[PDB]
């Protein structure tokens, strides 16, 4: 089943931005030494993404509390992860995240991958716990408490068991562009190695589509599963987790924009320009080039929009002779007929 | 993920409705489809016309809306002896009242009682409170416009994606360096094919460096990439002296 | 696209009243003379009433003489058959049809061929 | 650094009509030229050659206080014989 | 050099618009629909493409006229400034002309 | 929409500490460069400190070791903690940030009594 | 094929009570809507209550203030509580499952009260 | 979808065949594996090649199968000698694309090899 | 199914009309002349063709 954990305390996190990150291949065609303009939902340049520590030390003593709150899901999410000990293990998607509604789940079962879609009874604090002891042979014994029950699940996937661990600044970073569109679950992913980092560094890398999943379900919310290096029954304070949750992840929300992508001769996306960021970017987009010589260029046309629509016809008149008809004290007979004129 | 033969399906008791918009049925078998959607329901005769792109009516605006750019074929079978009973088959509900019209392929099942007046019904019938979903009195003795019709709309997407449903046309042997009329997974063209040294990403199929012509392609049978060149052409000019000078 | 639609039928009590609406789409009903027809279960098609294209000439059946009234709205492309003092003998499916003048003389009391037959509505009188 | 010229419109209007980058009144001095409303450049009394043609005798140039300046064009060095 | 190319580029780009039809490529329509509706699509397509070609031809004609005027001026300059010594002021170069 | 508005100046004693809180409604990170300038009475304006988007920071000679730049990435603002103030630091300290177009605030006055 | 297991009919005197119940044993994809329809001989279908699993009540004015519906989330079963029946209300009730794909109907439960 | 596979045909016992998981362009991996399954039995590994070049083989395929790699055409080939009738199966090529520390192999496509005297 | 440019059983296997057809089709109901109590099978109907 599941284990009830402590309160998240609604801790206030810091923030950071994707400095020209998150561009993927929106099409299944190959172009060489071209510049293209694409209308598609991307991650805006220099936009602020919310970053979550895997383990948050409210105090340096070891008051470590997991930081993985529920987050809305609108038009897909960009998910970055910096880590070196596979602390992140998967994600869970749905609308209400219970047996009331259909839901989707991707998890890492110790060394395999699992993809399941049905109406899981997710608990309030789903997690994977792993703990070891030098005595005997424990070596990262695990407890899986992600959901309660699963019924009538349609799609299933299992894979081969393989992943090592430590059971030193080579924090690897993983990028994902999760988007549910047309009943499909496109997962653009990229794995790249970086070293000598504390937060996400500034860099450029095209993101490739790993897999599409036919799920055809309603999705309005999502969560994450983090590998607990501890156990709720005997929770240690410090060093129970991994480097006090220095390894972390970052969540950004995509918006539908236009982008100018530069395919080199090898077909690998090298540079990108966001048209809706700066007047100079608009000039570059309208010139279909990355360098612009000295001069004055006309990009677009600006117009003022009406604020409120107003309709008026002339009410100008007197009240009207109706009360003397309906509210009259006496009424005429049925043969001496009383018609009153109204104008 | 199926090889479909709609030609055999066409010869099915000569059913009246084979209304395919965006595709001709006789040529439908040759063209093949990325995905297929089959949507079924039961309709009345007079409302049959409402199942069409850019059509108005109670069902189009309240029950089932088709896109203005709809591509696909509507098929219907008469169901007088199947769906109609003597006492009336009221198992089918139609939404007569809605707060707003319907987008194409929009099924947002709302059972709320719509408020005809100003007072909120609060899910309670009464004054100016009517339930939208009305049953239908289908009977064998009912009129042709008031009798059941089993309707299935087959919707298709001709996207630039690897097709899954194709008809039983057998692929022939590949020929190289000779100008041919090629048909690669529904992509038809004419030109000369050659061995290309380009590199394709594992999820990339086509290639177009001038934004209108696919210069390269990937064959599904054998994964070798092939680049395509036009079949060559050119004007012909005539060099002549004066006519009476010589011929 | 030449369609004729019968609207306004139903189950009515004897001695009541009802109105029928014949709707034309895809063509001009003003240029066509309209005549309603009924075929009860077990009975042949007998002429209800005929109205000319201009509307100045009207035909009626002695079985419904003084009870069935015909009017047309050429502006709205509709022809109406008003029925009063209904009887169970009138329980039949009703069609409206369009055709031209079959002979000289303006009135169209003589029956002839009919071009466009509508879907038809069944009007039942029983109590 | 660049400048934005709304051609033929008073400056009491630019910030609030259009529905992307924003302008901000403090973003510049919001010069008002005969050609329109100019945003992102200052005003210099001195006159030089027309580096960039704006219109109505106004020309803009770059100097290292906004990096872009707009001035009234000088037809040439004055001389008397 | 650029102008011509630019115009021609636009011409080719004009082939990528459906011009109010349901497709921008002819073979798709020819392999999807029966002739009665096929022709209804093809007439729109040919109308659009023919209009684009007419516009391109007119632009080329005007540009050719301007280039003809420039070539006539160049021929006159070659005949006068080079083949002899000219006395027209500022026709050949600033100052008194030598060669 | 005042933008780059400064606050935190006034009367202070020599050797004390003070804080000023130039904060802007626009996104802090898109600035890509924001600096500090002060204008001593009878003296032309002089650059104080700078910070770009990458994180590189420079100070002039009369800046290093006494008050350094910082910018919390929770509320959009830049922090320059005045420490151990002297009588020759009396000026009109101003903050400036430049997106595609330059921005300027009115600055704040700082006076040290000695 | 979703089978609606209807039971709880019979004969009851005027002013009595019953406890109807229908269970959906099908796949039940996504959120569902649970409804009860009243069908009398010689008449059409009139719903009783199409209350969904969440909200919207959906109570008719014909039997307002007398009938209530209880839902069991564990087994996805809805029980139609019956009380203070008036002989005008006697008819055949049918379980109604809306589901996400298509709607289903039960086999009917006979209700007859007279005195 | 990415990778696609083909190749393989029916043969007589005691022959030699040349199977291949045909390449689908440049992809990253560390462990390329050959896999088999026959009806009525579970699926077992046939071969495995690391990026460095280490080979892992099943017990029953020792001394009879050889794996080769071609970075020019990115193709992994398997030449099988000394075929016995027990080798009839459907064969796959499982990948080693790094997905969250390793996962999501692309063996999902298979080629049918039948060995029988008739 | 007689009108040109339309496809049907008669339009394709009995009487196909050209796209540029210039003429008039005339039709009339014949129930008191053609239809017979025992059924008039004398009229043929082609359905299958190459
Ligand atoms: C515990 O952490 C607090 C910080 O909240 C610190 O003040 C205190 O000295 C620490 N005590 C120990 C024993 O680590
Ligand atoms: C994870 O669960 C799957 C079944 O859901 C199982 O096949 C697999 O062996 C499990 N992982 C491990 C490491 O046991
Ligand atoms: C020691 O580890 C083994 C794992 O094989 C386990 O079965 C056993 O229960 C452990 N013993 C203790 C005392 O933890
Ligand atoms: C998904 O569920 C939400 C409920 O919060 C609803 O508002 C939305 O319309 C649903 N979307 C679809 C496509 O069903
Ligand atoms: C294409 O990429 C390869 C390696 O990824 C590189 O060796 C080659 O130089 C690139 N092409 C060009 C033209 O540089
Ligand atoms: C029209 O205006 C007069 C006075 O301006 C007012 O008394 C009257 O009520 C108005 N009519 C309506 C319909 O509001
Ligand atoms: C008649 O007069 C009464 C009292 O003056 C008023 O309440 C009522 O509204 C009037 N009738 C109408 C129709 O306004
Ligand atoms: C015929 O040719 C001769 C010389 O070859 C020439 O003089 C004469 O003009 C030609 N005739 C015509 C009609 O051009
Ligand atoms: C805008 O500026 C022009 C400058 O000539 C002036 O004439 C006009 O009155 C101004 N409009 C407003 C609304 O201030
Ligand atoms: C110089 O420019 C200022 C505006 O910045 C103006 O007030 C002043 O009159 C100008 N002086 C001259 C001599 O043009
Ligand atoms: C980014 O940070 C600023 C302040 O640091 C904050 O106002 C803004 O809301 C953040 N962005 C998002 C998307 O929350
Ligand atoms: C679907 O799940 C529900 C409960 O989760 C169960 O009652 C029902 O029998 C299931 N349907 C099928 C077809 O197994």
């Amino acid at each position: 089943q599941c284990v009830n954990l402590t309160t998240r305390t609604q801790l206030p996190p810091a923030y950071t931005n994707s400095f020209t990150r998150g561009v993927y291949y929106p099409d299944k065609v190959f172009r060489s030494s071209v510049l293209h303009s694409t209308q598609d939902l991307f991650l805006p340049f220099f936009s602020n993404v919310t970053w979550f520590h895997a383990i948050h030390v409210s105090g340096t003593n070891g008051t470590k509390r997991f930081d993985n709150p529920v987050l809305p899901f609108n038009d897909g999410v960009y998910f970055a992860s910096t880590e070196k000990s596979n602390i992140i293990r998967g994600w869970i998607f749905g609308t209400t995240l219970d047996s009331k509604t259909q839901s989707l789940l991707i998890v890492n079962n110790a060394t395999n991958v699992v993809i399941k879609v049905c109406e899981f009874q997710f608990c309030n604090d789903p997690f994977l716990g792993v703990y070891y002891h030098k005595n005997n042979k424990s070596w990262m014994e695990s407890e899986f408490r992600v959901y309660s029950s699963a019924n009538n699940c349609t799609f299933e996937y299992v894979s081969q068991p393989f992943l090592m661990d430590l059971e030193g600044n080579f924090k690897n970073l993983r990028e994902f562009v999760f988007k549910n569109i047309d009943g499909y679950f496109k997962i653009y992913s990229k794995h790249t190695p970086i070293n000598l980092v504390r937060d996400l560094p500034q860099g450029f890398s095209a993101l490739e589509p790993l897999v599409d999943l036919p799920i055809g379900i309603n999705i309005t919310r999502f969560q994450t599963l983090l590998a607990l290096h501890r156990s709720y029954l005997t929770p240690g304070d410090s060093s129970s987790g991994w480097t006090a949750g220095a390894a972390a992840y970052y969540v950004g929300y995509l918006q539908p924009r236009t982008f100018l992508l530069k395919y080199n001769e090898n077909g690998t996306i090298t540079d990108a320009v966001d048209c809706a960021l700066d007047p100079l970017s608009e000039t570059k987009c309208t010139l279909k080039s990355f360098t612009v010589e000295k001069g004055i260029y006309q990009t677009s046309n600006f117009r003022v929009q009406p604020t409120e629509s107003i309709v008026r016809f002339p009410n100008i008149t007197n009240l009207c002779p109706f009360g003397e008809v309906f509210n009259a004290t006496r009424f005429a007979s049925v043969y001496a007929w009383n018609r009153k004129r109204i104008s | 993920n199926c090889v479909a033969d709609y030609s055999v399906l066409y010869n099915s008791a000569s059913f009246s409705t084979f209304k395919c918009y965006g595709v001709s049925p006789t040529k439908l078998n040759d063209l093949c489809f990325t995905n297929v959607y089959a949507d079924s329901f039961v309709i009345r005769g007079d409302e049959v016309r409402q199942i069409a792109p850019g059509q108005t009516g109670k069902i189009a605006d309240y029950n089932y809306k088709l896109p203005d750019d709809f591509t696909g074929c509507v098929i219907a079978w008469n169901s007088n002896n199947l769906d109609s009973k003597v006492g009336g088959n009221y198992n089918y509900l139609y939404r007569l009242f809605r707060k707003s019209n319907l987008k194409p392929f929009e099924r947002d099942i709302s059972t709320e009682i719509y408020q005809a007046g100003s007072t909120p019904c609060n899910g309670v019938e009464g004054f100016n409170c009517y339930f939208p979903l009305q049953s239908y009195g289908f009977q064998p003795t009912n009129g042709v416009g008031y009798q059941p019709y089993r309707v299935v709309v087959l919707s298709f997407e001709l996207l630039h994606a690897p097709a899954t449903v194709c008809g039983p046309k057998k692929s022939t042997n590949l020929v190289k360096n000779k100008c041919v009329n090629f048909n690669f997974n529904g992509l038809t063209g004419t030109g000369v094919l050659t061995e290309s040294n380009k590199k394709f990403l594992p999820f990339q199929q086509f290639g177009r460096d001038i934004a209108d012509t696919t210069d390269a392609v990937r064959d599904p049978q054998t994964l070798e990439i092939l680049d395509i060149t036009p079949c060559s052409f050119g004007g012909v000019s005539v060099i002549t002296p004066g006519t009476n000078t010589s011929n | 696209q030449v369609q004729l639609q019968e609207s306004g039928g139903g189950l009515v009590q004897p001695g009541g009243s009802l109105r029928l609406s014949c709707a034309a789409s895809g063509f001009t009903l003003d240029y066509y003379a309209i005549g309603w027809f009924r075929q009860a279960p077990g009975k042949e098609r007998e002429g209800v009433s005929c109205i000319s294209s201009s509307g100045g000439r009207t035909n009626y059946a002695d079985s419904v003489k003084g009870r069935f009234t015909i009017s047309r709205d050429n502006t709205k492309n509709t022809v109406y058959l008003q029925m009063n003092s209904l009887k169970p003998e009138d329980t039949a499916v009703y069609y409206c049809a369009a055709w031209e003048a079959s002979r000289w003389y303006c009135p169209l009391q003589f029956s002839a061929d009919f071009s466009s037959w509508g879907q038809g509505t069944q009007v039942t009188v029983s109590s | 650094q660049v400048a934005v010229l709304y051609q033929g419109v008073n400056c009491t209007e630019v910030p609030v009509a259009i529905h992307t980058w924003r302008v901000y009144s403090t973003g510049s001095n919001v010069f008002q030229t005969r050609a329109g409303c100019l945003i992102g450049a200052e005003h210099v009394n001195n006159s030089y050659e027309c580096d960039i043609p704006i219109g109505a005798g106004i020309c803009a140039s770059y100097q290292t206080s906004q990096s872009i300046i707009a001035y009234t064009m000088s037809l040439g060095a004055e001389n008397s014989v | 050099v650029n102008q011509n190319a630019q115009a021609l580029n636009t011409l080719v780009k004009q082939l990528s618009s459906n011009f109010g039809a349901i497709s921008s490529v002819l073979n798709d329509i020819l392999s999807r629909l029966d002739p009665p509706e096929a022709e209804v699509q093809i007439d729109r397509l040919i109308t659009g493409r023919l209009q684009s070609l007419q516009t391109y031809v007119t632009q080329q004609l005007i540009r050719a006229a301007e280039i003809r005027a420039s070539a006539n001026l160049a021929a006159t300059k070659m005949s006068e400034c080079v083949l002899g010594q000219s006395k027209r002021v500022d026709f050949c170069g600033k100052g008194y002309h030598l060669m | 929409q005042v933008q780059l508005q400064e606050s935190g100046g006034g009367l202070v004693q020599a050797g004390g500490s003070l804080r000023l809180s130039c904060a802007a409604s626009e996104s802090i990170f898109r600035m890509e460069l924001m600096e500090w300038y002060h204008q001593a009475p009878g003296k032309q304006r002089e650059l104080v400190a700078t910070i770009n988007r990458c994180g590189s920071t420079n100070y002039s000679d009369s800046v290093k070791g006494r008050f350094i730049i910082s910018s919390d990435n929770a509320k959009n603002s830049v922090y320059l903690q005045m420490n151990s103030l002297k009588d020759e630091d009396t000026a009109v300290y101003s903050c400036h940030a430049r997106t595609w177009t330059s921005y300027w605030g009115r600055g704040t006055q700082v006076t040290v009594s000695s | 094929q979703v089978q609606l297991q209807e039971s709880g009919g019979g004969l009851v005197q005027a002013g009595g009570s019953l406890r109807l119940s229908c269970a959906a044993s099908g796949s039940i994809f996504s959120p569902n809507t649970m409804g009860w329809f009243r069908q009398a001989l010689g008449k059409q279908r009139e719903m009783v209550a199409v209350i969904s699993s969440i909200a919207s009540t959906q109570y008719a004015n014909f039997v307002k203030g007398r009938f209530t519906i209880t839902r069991d989330n564990t087994k996805n079963t809805v029980h139609l509580q019956m009380n203070s029946l008036i002989p005008e209300d006697t008819a055949v009730y049918y379980c109604y499952a809306v589901d996400k794909s298509q709607d289903y109907w039960g086999q009917g439960t006979q209700v007859t009260v007279s005195s | 979808v990415q990778l696609q596979e083909s190749g393989g045909g029916l043969v007589q016992p005691g022959g030699s065949l040349r199977l291949s998981c045909v390449a689908s362009g440049s992809v990253t991996f560390n462990s390329m594996g050959w896999y088999r399954q026959a009806p009525g039995k579970q699926r077992e590994l046939v071969a495995q090649i690391t990026a460095g070049g280490d080979t892992h083989y099943a017990d029953s395929v020792k001394g009879r199968f050889t794996i080769s790699e071609h970075r020019g055409k990115n193709a992994v080939y398997l030449e099988m000698h000394s075929l016995k009738p027990e080798d009839t199966a459907v064969y796959y090529c499982h990948l080693q694309v790094p997905f969250l520390g390793g996962g999501y192999d692309y063996w999902g496509q298979g080629t049918q090899v039948t060995v029988s005297s008739g």
